[PDB]
RNA sequence: UUUAUACUAACAC
RNA sequence: GUAUGUAU
């Protein structure tokens, strides 16, 4: 139809292991980590 | 169509030099209406734009007149000197000779005794005049110089003609000038001709007839300078001069100051003679008269 | 409509622009941004006042008095009716306009 | 010290430091940014 | 008591309108 | 409705002083110059 | 104001009331206008002449009125553009020239 | 001619004021006539010099 | 026959 | 007197 409607990145990019799987952050215990972010900045 | 008949129209369009293949294609773009100036257009109308001709007429009747009749004579008819039966000048007049005479100038006067010749015909350029005509002036020239010559003086002159599309009379002035300040000027000009005008020009400022006139002296400025279009000259003694000829001529100066101011400054005025407004009108006899009796001694 | 008579005159300062269009139209919406703050130092300036404070400013018309003292230099007069440079005067002010 | 006994002015701009510069405005035409540049671009 | 155009600062402080226990972070440029 | 602040008028004013001040000063320093 | 009485030393207080009247004006540009009390208006023919005598005042704040007659020199003599009359006057002052 | 200007009369105790402002100023004569009230410099300027 | 307006204008300087 | 449309 045009040029720009043509084939491009077929190919779609899960989520890798490491990077930020939703399993992981099942595990991890984002309510922990939050507050100790928050001091870290605070006391610099 | 035909060669023969061909040859016949070029001829005829040479004489009328206001129109010619220019006016054709600038009144094809105003009649186009339409028109986007690209050239990507201009090729794909291409022979449109060429095209015309069968407009242009009138033959004989266009030329033997020239520069339309309106315009010339209303020139004519108020021109305040052409000496004809029918007309007498504004100007009191001196010396009259054939195709020529001496009259005096208008009230701001730039000299004592400054005067100017003035060809009968409507002249313009006085390269157009006839060689013929050009005689009667040049004993002008050699019996006023040896009038100024008894008086130990010597004398410059010069004509100013930037536009001849508004088709005026030329009046070539004389000025008494001393000797010892007459061998100054040959300075004066050759800075005011050079600065005056913008200097891109193609025509190169300065025009010499003083070396010209050693390898003709009888017609250097005729031969060199041309009629045509614009110019101004300047001269010394019979067949000398510096000659440059004028463009962008709203520069100039449109009221004749260019060289005014030259004397205005190597003569040294004051700052209200700069600029020359009155009129000829006429019976002016007090001014005019002493240099009639004057001048009959030395005139021809 | 700020934030681009920025953005659009440092593409001009640089170079990349063209077409007057576009250093036509941020000239004018500088030529106004301009005017908004020359008409607030304006108003806050008689609102707040003078800003030389007459102490300052005595020091500066007395130190110049001193000066002009030490020259010992004559005031400018005005011109008067029978003054032979005027002529020549008024003909330079035409030749540069 | 006698040169700077001569001048007749003194310490003017003995306090100039510190100003709003830190001071996030939300008025694009009142910050210190714009003030900069109306500051240079003229004149 | 002169306050020149200059400085004439017509808003107040981000502080003064919480200035205690309020974070004021100011953040024009970018890291990484 | 805008008015002007009074520090405006003691500006003027202070100026007046300084001219009037001045210009005797100038008149003292031409009698003295003239001896 | 300042202008005005600094001006009113220079000349006649005629002229000088020209002058300082000239520079209030209305500024204009299409919708919008303003008037002009604080700041000096350059488009004058003379404002060269306003710029050049009230800088005059602002380098008569650094010299000083001792170091300014030195370099000047006499008013009756004055030194040329980088020069003194003597080596004594010229080592006086850290500012040479 | 339009109507925000105040053409006829003039209240003397009003303009006693008016002439004030020359004293402090000195020309200036823009930035006076906001202030006046009655605008039309020229006027003003005018009603100075009676 | 005179005066004005527009259309002739795909005119001319 | 076309660019552009209305009628046969
Ligand atoms: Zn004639």
């Amino acid at each position: 139809t045009s040029s720009r409607a043509l084939p491009a990145h077929l190919k779609l990019k899960y989520r890798q292991e490491s990077q930020g799987t939703e399993e992981e952050v099942r595990k991890q215990d984002l309510r922990e980590a939050l507050l100790r972010a928050e001091a870290a900045h605070f006391a610099t | 169509p035909t060669i023969d008949e061909m040859v016949q129209e070029e001829k005829l369009l040479n004489k009328q030099r206001k129109y010619g293949q220019n006016y054709e294609y600038a009144k094809q773009i105003a009649k186009d209406k339409t028109y986007s100036n690209n050239l990507d257009y201009l090729d794909e109308n291409a022979g449109k734009l060429s095209n015309r001709m069968k407009r242009g007429d009138v033959s004989l009747a266009q030329i033997s007149s020239g520069g339309d009749l309106k315009k010339i004579n209303h020139v004519l008819d108020t021109c305040p000197l052409c000496l004809n039966y029918e007309t007498q000048p504004l100007a009191p007049v001196i010396s009259l000779s054939h195709r020529a005479y001496v009259s005096l100038p208008t009230q701001p006067e730039l000299a004592k005794y400054h005067c100017l010749i003035v060809p009968t015909g409507h002249r313009i350029n006085t390269l157009s005049c006839d060689e013929d005509e050009w005689d009667e002036i040049r004993n002008f020239m050699k019996c006023i110089a040896l009038m100024f010559d008894s008086m130990n003086l010597g004398v410059i002159f010069y004509e100013n003609a930037p536009s001849p599309q508004r088709y005026m009379h030329t009046a070539i002035e004389c000025i008494p000038v001393s000797k010892r300040i007459l061998s100054l000027a040959p300075a004066y000009f050759r800075e005011a001709l050079s600065t005056s005008d913008e200097e891109w020009s193609q025509h190169r400022k300065i025009i010499d007839t003083l070396e010209g006139s050693k390898k003709y002296g009888k017609w250097a400025f005729r031969k060199m300078m041309v009629k045509e279009l614009g110019y101004f000259h300047v001269w010394f003694s019979i067949d000398g001069g510096y000659g440059h000829v004028v463009e962008d001529e709203k520069a100039w100066g449109r009221h004749d100051q260019v060289p005014r101011q030259v004397f205005a400054s190597m003569l040294n005025l004051p700052p209200e003679v700069i600029r020359r407004k009155g009129s000829w009108t006429g019976k002016k006899d007090p001014r005019e008269d002493m240099f009639r009796s004057r001048f009959e001694k030395f005139d021809w | 409509w700020t934030s681009v008579a920025h953005f659009n005159r440092e593409r001009i300062r640089r170079g990349a622009t063209v077409d007057k269009t576009v250093a036509k139209k941020n000239l004018g919406r500088l030529t106004r941004l301009w005017l908004k703050a020359e008409q607030e130092r304006q108003h806050n300036y008689l609102k707040d006042g003078p800003y030389v404070t007459a102490d300052e400013a005595v020091a500066i018309y007395t130190t110049f008095v001193h000066w002009l003292e030490s020259r010992r230099f004559q005031p400018i007069p005005f011109p008067p009716l029978s003054y032979k440079h005027d002529t020549k005067l008024l003909v330079l002010a035409l030749e540069r306009l | 010290r006698r040169w700077d006994e001569d001048v007749v002015f003194r310490n003017t701009h003995k306090g100039v430091d510190d100003t709003p510069r830190p001071g996030f405005v939300n008025d694009m035409l009142r910050s210190e940014f714009h003030k900069k540049f109306l500051a240079r671009f003229v004149d | 008591a002169v306050v020149l155009h200059e400085d004439k600062q017509y808003y107040p402080s981000a502080e003064e309108v919480y200035g205690s226990n309020v974070d004021i972070m100011v953040q024009e440029q970018d890291t990484q | 409705d805008v008015e002007i602040n009074d520090g405006f008028a003691k500006f003027s004013e202070a100026l007046y002083t300084v001219e009037r001040q001045a210009r005797e000063e100038v008149r003292y320093r031409a009698i003295m110059r003239q001896k | 104001t300042l202008l005005n009485r600094l001006m009113s030393l220079l000349m006649d207080t005629n002229l000088a009331s020209y002058a300082s009247a000239k520079n209030n004006v209305v500024l204009s540009y299409k919708d919008m206008s303003h008037t002009n009390s604080y700041g000096l208006v350059r488009g004058l023919q003379f404002s060269s002449f306003i710029w050049q005598f009230y800088g005059l005042v602002l380098d008569l704040l650094i010299l000083g009125l001792q170091r300014a007659t030195e370099i000047a020199g006499p008013a009756d003599a004055p030194n040329d553009f980088l020069h003194f009359k003597d080596q004594a006057t010229e080592t006086s002052h850290p500012i040479r020239l | 001619i339009d109507p925000s200007i105040k053409k006829t009369e003039w209240s003397r105790e009003e303009d006693e004021k008016l002439l004030h402002l020359a004293k402090l100023l000195p020309t200036q004569w823009r930035t006076i006539a906001p202030i006046v009230g009655r605008t039309a410099t020229q006027c003003l300027e005018r009603y100075q010099k009676l």
